[PDB]
RNA sequence: GGCUAUGUAGCUCAGUUGGUUAGAGCACCGCACUCAUAAUGCGGGGGUCACAAGUUCAAGUCUCGUCAUAGCCACCA
RNA sequence: CUACACACGUGCUACAAUGGUCGGUACAAAGGGUUGCUACACAGCGAUGUGAUGCUAAUCUCAAAAAGCCGAUCGUAGUCCGGAUUGGAGUCUGCAACUCGACUCCAUGAAGUCGGAAUCGCUAGUAAUCGCGGAUCAGAAUGCCGCGGUGAAUACGUUCCCG
RNA sequence: CGGAGGAGUACGAAGGUGCGCUCAGCGUGGUCGGAAAUCACGCGUAGAGUAUAAAGGCAAAAGCGCGCUUAACUGCGAGAC
């Protein structure tokens, strides 16, 4: 099925299937399927066209995909705007969170770099 | 469209724009849909590819457009095939309009993605729709990687307020 | 005054086939072995063609010129 | 004192099917508790809040042992593996959590598919693996010092390495 | 033994014919895609091209396509340079 703008996989559960989506996880596909009414473990080559609308109706009142994206990127570029002490470690690409950067900050700053 | 055209949004056209003359009244004279796809020549399965969807996206049988001089900078010469290319025109051009007004628009996930100007001071629109889905075609499955196209829109309007009615009237967000 | 020849990693070298840059070995830098060195083993990154002009698959791979360099010819009265 | 182009030592969590998730259901030892530990009820998805009860403790409490067993599901995929990093919303200690705390919920879902030369521990209730407690301490353990559960493989021998 | 450059080939189509078509540059607009690829519209405009050096030429284009083809024939040849 298409839903949200992508194509989530057809063999798998619904619940598993639904996180496929950015902006959905195991929590929220659980509470959307009991919203609506179809049974968790039913697959999604399973469902008719009509329960197939109401889940693309449910999905329509959370945040996803391109919406959410633009959300993060404003809240990370205003931080960088503003210049406070984490939108300076954001244009730094350090961690943000209080982590030492003496050693182990690989994640942030990426691959080791010879001198 | 057509009959719709035809019926109401000529003498419609004639009150928005105060035309004296009936040939003054706008019109839209044809659609080309192009596809430009580089290095074409190194597997000619895109090539392929290109040519299939313009075959479904447009009821025509699309024409390759070869490349013109030789340029040092890209792998091309001006033998090769470097491109894709369709027109429409009478009623195959007002189904077009029809369809991608209808289906398009709303499938994309960016809205109201054209511009208000992109305009060339001469009543012509153009716009460029990313990737080939977003129209009835094949399902995901069973096609190549997703290649964008542009629409060209040449109409018989002289100037940029002009064309922006006739889209208005047509239905065009802008 | 005349001809020939050569000019590319830090050094030594191949360059090649005008698409194409280019590859090597030492060297260097990190790791290991050692009480500490050397020797030794492991991993990695490096040159864009002496330049100035033109023609074209800019081309280091063609042609001209300037410089640096090596060679030997500069004779008979 | 927590800085951050880098280098090293000691650890933790993994890279999955001898496993992950969900439901049901058994079996410990040791230790701490009056500025403290709290049965139970109500509110909250939750960390927690409010009321209230017993305890100066073989009497009341921390307290749920976990791996285990039974049933379902996942069927080898960077995955229903992994849990780093980041956006948003909170709780508590404290005069005060910006630099610079712990924990909770929603979203995100990185490297990693068993690791080069080399190198370390262990001879039996040992190694391996699973949980529980304490000192320091308002709060802040993957460290340290302890406690039990399940429970192996291999030793022909002294030629070589180290003492 | 003045000043500058080329040749010792190529092509069964790059020959014949019928029909058809015009280059190059600049400016706007348009996904990847930019100084420069393909698409659309304009403005000045032969500055393009002609297998290859230069010169003399080239709109009935001698420049560029498509279909059919072998006149890249045999015997000659008034008259000229």
């Amino acid at each position: 099925a298409r839903i949200a703008g992508v194509n989530i996989p057809d063999n798998k559960h619904a619940v598993i299937s639904l996180t496929y989506i950015f902006g959905i996880g195991r929590h929220t596909a659980k509470n959307i399927l009991a919203a609506v009414g179809i049974t968790e473990t039913t697959k999604i080559r399973e469902l008719d066209d009509a329960q197939l609308d109401a889940i693309r109706a449910e999905v329509a009142k959370v945040p996803t995909e391109g919406d959410l994206r633009r959300e993060i990127s404003m809240n990370i570029k205003r931080l960088m705007d503003l210049g406070c002490y984490r939108g300076l470690r954001h244009r730094r690409s350090l961690p943000v969170r209080g982590q030492r950067t003496k050693t182990n900050a690989r994640t942030r700053k990426g691959p080791r770099k010879p001198i | 469209l057509k009959a719709r055209y035809n019926d109401e949004l000529k003498a419609k056209l004639q009150e928005e724009l105060s035309i004296k003359n009936v040939m003054e009244i706008p019109r839209i004279t044809k659609i080309t849909l192009n596809m430009g796809v580089g290095a074409a020549a190194t597997d000619k399965k895109l090539l392929d590819g290109a040519v299939a969807d313009m075959q479904l996206i447009a009821g025509q049988k699309p024409v390759v457009t070869l490349a013109r001089k030789s340029i040092a900078g890209f792998k091309i010469r001006d033998g090769w095939p470097i491109g894709c290319k369709v027109t429409l025109r009478g009623d195959q051009m007002y189904e077009f309009l029809d369809r991608l007004i209808s289906i398009a628009i709303p499938r994309i996930r960016d809205f109201r993605g054209f511009s208000a100007k992109s305009f060339d001071g001469r009543g012509n629109y153009s716009m460029g729709l990313k990737e080939q889905i977003v129209f009835p075609e094949i399902d995901f499955d069973k096609i190549d990687r997703i290649r964008g196209m542009d629409i060209t829109i040449t109409t018989t309007a002289r100037t940029d307020d002009e064309g922006r009615a006739l889209m208005r009237a047509f239905g065009f967000p802008f």
